[PDB]
């Protein structure tokens, strides 16, 4: 399997551009992008996910963020952060 | 970090089941952003 057959099922969703998995540390695990780039996203997104999760935590300590997504003009990035790993996917909206 | 290690994780039950969680969570977002019926 379900892992390889799911990680790929995403990569081929209509409009998906890239997909990356990281860990708490911000270290890329598997990733469908050129590695020098895949570095960028991991670093930044991990930071973003921290701040956000932290923001969510300060608005309320009994709450934890489950899902975050920032939309640009060019595309949307989403990020599902889950304790030790976080899944980034860039998609190309339509909208 | 290292090579063989990425492997060990990829084949864990920590990750195998995390990828399926995030997976499902996302797969909704993914189809909101896009008309799959067109």
């Amino acid at each position: 399997q379900e892992v390889e057959e799911t990680l790929k099922r995403i990569q081929s969703h209509k409009g998906v551009v890239g997909t990356i998995v990281v860990n708490n540390e911000g270290i890329p695990v598997k990733s469908t992008l050129d590695n020098t780039t895949t570095v960028q996203y991991a670093g930044l997104m991990s930071q973003l996910a921290d701040k956000a999760r932290s923001v969510v935590r300060d608005l309320d300590p009994s709450n934890d963020m489950t899902f975050l997504r920032v939309r640009s003009k060019k595309h949307e990035i989403m990020v599902a952060p889950d304790k030790d790993f976080i899944l980034i996917v860039i998609q190309n909206p339509t909208d | 970090l290292s090579e063989e290690q990425k492997q060990m994780i990829i084949l864990s039950e920590n990750f195998q089941r995390f990828v399926v969680r995030a997976g499902r969570v996302i797969e909704r977002a993914l189809s909101e952003n896009v008309d799959i019926y067109t």
